């Protein structure tokens, strides 16, 4: 429903972007002839994949899981574009402005600590 | 007195400290297996059990 900081406030919800309804599987018409923006984006990532060194040896790296360890502090959110019609029909989204920047330190196993600029600026 | 190599034969009739003896061999024992796997997990690299397995470290 319509919501308030103090429903929301520690509950780790102002991390999670919002959500569509399960049957929200219509279709947005687009006007060639019309300015658009996106008013607002959020990405909430799930999973922090790092590629394994592959050792001297090597054979192929593989993308390995890892621990989030810096909390509910991941989301890019606010953020704000005009969407162009290119003219061979394509859109195009240009960030203009936004929370599109977080520090994120995920683990790998063994230890090692990755620290990451988790980002879409430009 | 008793010379230096019949110290622990003063438990042969008792067996309280008889068991005390063994209970305390025992903990030093658990006390090395302890002891001897930290110092490898703190030595050991798990990276690469193709060429650098356990065996060679
Ligand atoms: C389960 C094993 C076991 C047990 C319970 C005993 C128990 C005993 N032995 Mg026997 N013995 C054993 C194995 C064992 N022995 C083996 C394998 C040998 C061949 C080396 C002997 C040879 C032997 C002799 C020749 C004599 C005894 C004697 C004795 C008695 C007195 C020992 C004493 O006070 O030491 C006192 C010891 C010290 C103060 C210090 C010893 C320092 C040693 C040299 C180095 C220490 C190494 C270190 C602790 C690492 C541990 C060993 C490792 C294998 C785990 C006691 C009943 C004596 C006896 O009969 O008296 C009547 C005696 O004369 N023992
Ligand atoms: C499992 C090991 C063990 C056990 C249960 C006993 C148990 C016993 N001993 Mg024996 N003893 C041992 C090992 C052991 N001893 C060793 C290795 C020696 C050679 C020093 C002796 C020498 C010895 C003597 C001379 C006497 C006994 C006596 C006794 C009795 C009374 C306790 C005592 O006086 O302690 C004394 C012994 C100790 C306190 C052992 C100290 C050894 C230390 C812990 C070595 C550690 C070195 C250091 C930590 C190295 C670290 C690494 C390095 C990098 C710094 C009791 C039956 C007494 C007794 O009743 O006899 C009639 C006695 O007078 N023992
Ligand atoms: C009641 C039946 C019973 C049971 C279950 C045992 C069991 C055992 N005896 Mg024997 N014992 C019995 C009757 C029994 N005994 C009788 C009637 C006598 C003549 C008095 C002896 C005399 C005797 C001697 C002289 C010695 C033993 C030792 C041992 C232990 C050697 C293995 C060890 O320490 O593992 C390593 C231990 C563990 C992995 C953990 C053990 C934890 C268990 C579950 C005990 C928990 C606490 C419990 C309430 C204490 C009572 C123990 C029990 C022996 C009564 C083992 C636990 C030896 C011993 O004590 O070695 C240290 C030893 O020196 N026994
Ligand atoms: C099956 C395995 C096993 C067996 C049978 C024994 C048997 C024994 N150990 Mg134990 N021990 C074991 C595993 C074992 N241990 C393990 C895995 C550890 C952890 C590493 C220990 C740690 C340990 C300590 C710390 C002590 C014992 C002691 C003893 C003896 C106590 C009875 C006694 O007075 O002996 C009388 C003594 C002898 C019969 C001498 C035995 C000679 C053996 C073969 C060693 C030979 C000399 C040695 C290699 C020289 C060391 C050189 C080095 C310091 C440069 C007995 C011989 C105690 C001891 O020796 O008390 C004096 C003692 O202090 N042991
Ligand atoms: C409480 C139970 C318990 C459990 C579940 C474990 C589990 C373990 N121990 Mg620890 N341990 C314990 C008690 C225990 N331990 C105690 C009480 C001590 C003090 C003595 C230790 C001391 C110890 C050492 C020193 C080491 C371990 C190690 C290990 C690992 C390998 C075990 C292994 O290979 O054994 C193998 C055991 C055998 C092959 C025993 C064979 C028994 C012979 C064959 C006797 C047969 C005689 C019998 C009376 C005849 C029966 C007659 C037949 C007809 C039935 C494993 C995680 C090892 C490790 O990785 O440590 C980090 C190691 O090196 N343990
Ligand atoms: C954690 C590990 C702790 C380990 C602690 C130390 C281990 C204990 C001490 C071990 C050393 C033993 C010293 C005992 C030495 C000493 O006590 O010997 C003399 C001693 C005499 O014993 P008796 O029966 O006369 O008893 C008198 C008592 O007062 C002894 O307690 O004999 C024995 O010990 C029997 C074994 C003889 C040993 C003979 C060896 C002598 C060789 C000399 C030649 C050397 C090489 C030269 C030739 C090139």
């Amino acid at each position: 429903q319509t919501l308030t900081y103090d429903d929301i406030v520690g509950t780790g919800l102002a991390n999670k972007c919002p959500t569509l309804d399960d049957t929200a599987r219509g279709a947005y018409p687009i006007d060639s002839s019309q300015t658009y923006r996106i008013a607002r984006l959020c990405l909430q990532p799930t999973t922090f994949l790092v590629k394994e060194e592959p050792k001297n040896k090597r054979q192929e790296a593989e993308f390995v899981p890892t621990k989030l360890v810096t909390r509910e502090t991941t989301s890019l959110d606010q953020i704000q574009g005009e969407l162009k019609v290119n003219s061979d029909g394509s859109l195009t989204f240009v960030e203009e402005d936004g929370i599109d920047f977080q520090p994120v330190t995920v683990q790998m196993a063994g230890g090692e600590r990755i620290p990451l600029l988790f980002t879409v600026k430009n | 007195g008793l010379p230096w190599y019949r110290v622990h034969t003063v438990l042969i009739n008792d067996p309280g400290r008889l068991i005390a003896a063994h209970l305390m061999h025992t903990a030093l024992v658990a006390g090395w297996a302890g002891s001897m796997a930290l110092y490898e997990l703190a030595t050991f690299d798990p990276s690469d059990p193709v060429l650098n397995p356990m065996w060679r470290q």
